[PDB]
């Protein structure tokens, strides 16, 4: 019932360089964003939970902020493991709607 | 270590039932609430059910409500979505996933959410 | 990961002595601290980076500067001759240090 | 006594008595030593011996004691 | 109710019952062990940072957590 | 307290296979981590596996990754490492150690046994 927006759809990138993707909630959801990634035909791994909590196996240059509705997943170095789609998710209250993912390539 | 496998996967007739099996190694799932996520192909994620840790809180996403089924097996560390009659439109590589650890008696408010930690690895379901 | 600790040092038989423990990273890690003497079962003198077990003397403290944990034995006796190894996780495997062999004249 | 008991039932319900859970035996969230917090809420945390890192898990906000007392009286 | 409160504080003495010794000093967090039924750990600290502080991980009493707790909380 | 007690290790021809078992003396074993650490002759202590409570989490060191299994019987206390394929360097003084809940190390030790694996 909460409508979750990514952007940007798909976005190229240099081998080192920051990267922002921005997910929007429909309404408030309170800290309560996940982001996972997802590789060339894998199960997608968590990577943050409650906006700004890393994941065990997850590199440190992954990081979460944002609040309210308006929330952020941040690389600031790249590499080449990290080609991958990257989904935002809502646990704040079910259904836990997913984001519609954006697709990350190397330049 | 932390994994979960799931079975039942293949190519099924439009209207049929197929049952999805999800054992987990290296934990248990007792005190977890477990969910289901399937991706169409080219596609995103969407979730489809959950199940608390006791079968009390039971939850269907409303494209697939009314004909799937999940049920957990605590005893046997494995869950499982029996899915009947499905659409055309079902198929999907399914992952069970683990969202949320219950403490306390099953109430959605007693459980530490940490947002599906660990994912299985995918059955696809081809209709 | 390596774990660099001196090969012997030399203690007075009542004075203070400092094991040093290098390594890479070792301020975001827990050193644990035994003592090997020859012939008997290893014995845990430090199980954080400067906290004692039950029963192990006062004498023994630690510490963590930087990239290198300290062992630090104030008012040394001929008790505590042995072989003192610094004990820290890499990712997921202890490594130990290659042994510092206490010598108290 | 019975006064007693409803003000303690009343201060677990505000969550002002700190009955913390026992920490799960697969925890996935990304730590480090315990005198480095890197998760903060209040939590009870313990060392795991096998990467050196402590697993946390936070004190429940809503009846920590009632909690940790359905959970010993379940198992 | 008095075999409740019997009950409760035997588990109190035993160490059965992980209460924080919050009502400052840094202790140790000893490793994890699991309870007589269950996997799941039993806790050995109470790390807490606040949002412009330090880590404060002090150790949970073995001989009386909730004793301790309380007393120190009418203390303070 | 905790007391263990290795047993099984001895003269073993290289590429052979060994089963030490570390015989624990309370019903305390079931709640730690058990892990053997190795002390080769003329050097330093050597972690060589762990092993959780439940058995379900064993982690071994890169030398005997494959080549050794570590697993206990909780309900008769005992700790078992199985060495298969060994080697002329394997040849130690292996230790069970427990990661107590009143230590952050391993601060319960064995006896040790001479695992000496040479032709």
């Amino acid at each position: 019932d909460i409508v979750v927006t990514q952007s940007p759809s798909s976005l190229s990138a240099s081998v080192g360089d920051r990267v922002t993707i921005t997910c929007r909630a429909s309404q408030g959801i309170y800290n309560s964003i996940a982001w996972y990634q997802q590789k060339c035909g894998k199960a997608p791994k968590l990577l943050l939970y409650s906006t700004s909590t890393l994941l065990s196996g997850v590199p440190s240059r992954f990081s979460g902020s944002g609040s309210g509705t308006d929330y952020t997943l941040t690389i600031t170095n790249l590499q080449c493991e990290d080609f991958a789609t990257y989904y935002c998710q809502q646990y704040f209250v079910t259904p836990e709607t997913f984001g519609q993912g954006t697709k990350l390539e190397i330049k | 270590e932390v994994q979960l496998v799931e079975s039942g996967g293949g190519c099924v007739k439009p209207g049929g039932s197929l049952r999805l099996s999800c054992s987990a190694s290296g934990f248990s799932l007792t005190k977890y609430k477990m969910t289901w996520v399937r991706q169409a192909p080219g596609k995103g994620l969407e979730w489809v059910s959950s199940i608390s840790s006791t079968s009390r809180d039971i939850d269907y996403a409303d494209s697939v409500k009314g004909r799937f089924t999940i049920s957990r097996d605590n005893a046997k560390n494995s869950l499982f979505l029996q899915m009947s009659s499905l659409r055309v439109d079902d198929t999907a590589v399914y992952y069970c996933t683990r969202d949320g650890w219950l403490w306390g008696w099953d109430v959605r408010s007693n459980y530490y959410y940490n947002a599906l930690d660990v994912w299985g690895q995918g059955t696809c379901v081809t209709v | 990961y390596e774990l660099t600790q001196p090969p012997s040092v030399s203690v007075s038989p009542g004075q203070t002595v400092s094991i040093p423990c290098s390594g890479d990273k070792l301020g975001n890690k827990n050193v644990c601290w035994f003592q090997h003497k020859p012939g008997q079962s290893p014995v845990l003198v430090i199980y954080e980076v400067k906290y004692r077990p039950s029963g192990i003397p006062e004498r023994f403290s630690g510490s963590n500067s930087g990239n290198t944990a300290t062992l630090t034995i104030s008012g040394t006796q001929a008790m505590d001759e042995a072989a003192y190894f610094c004990q820290t996780w890499d990712s997921t495997t202890v490594v130990f240090g290659g042994g510092t062999r206490l010598t108290v004249l | 006594l019975l006064c007693l008991i409803f003000l303690l039932v009343l201060l677990d319900y505000q969550g002002m008595l700190p009955v913390c859970p026992l920490i799960p035996g697969s925890s996935t969230t990304s730590t480090g030593p315990c005198r480095t917090c890197m998760t903060m809420y209040p939590s009870c945390c313990c060392t795991k011996p096998s990467d050196g890192n402590c697993t946390c898990i936070p004190i429940p906000s809503s009846w920590a004691f009632g909690k940790f007392l359905w959970e010993w009286a379940s198992a």
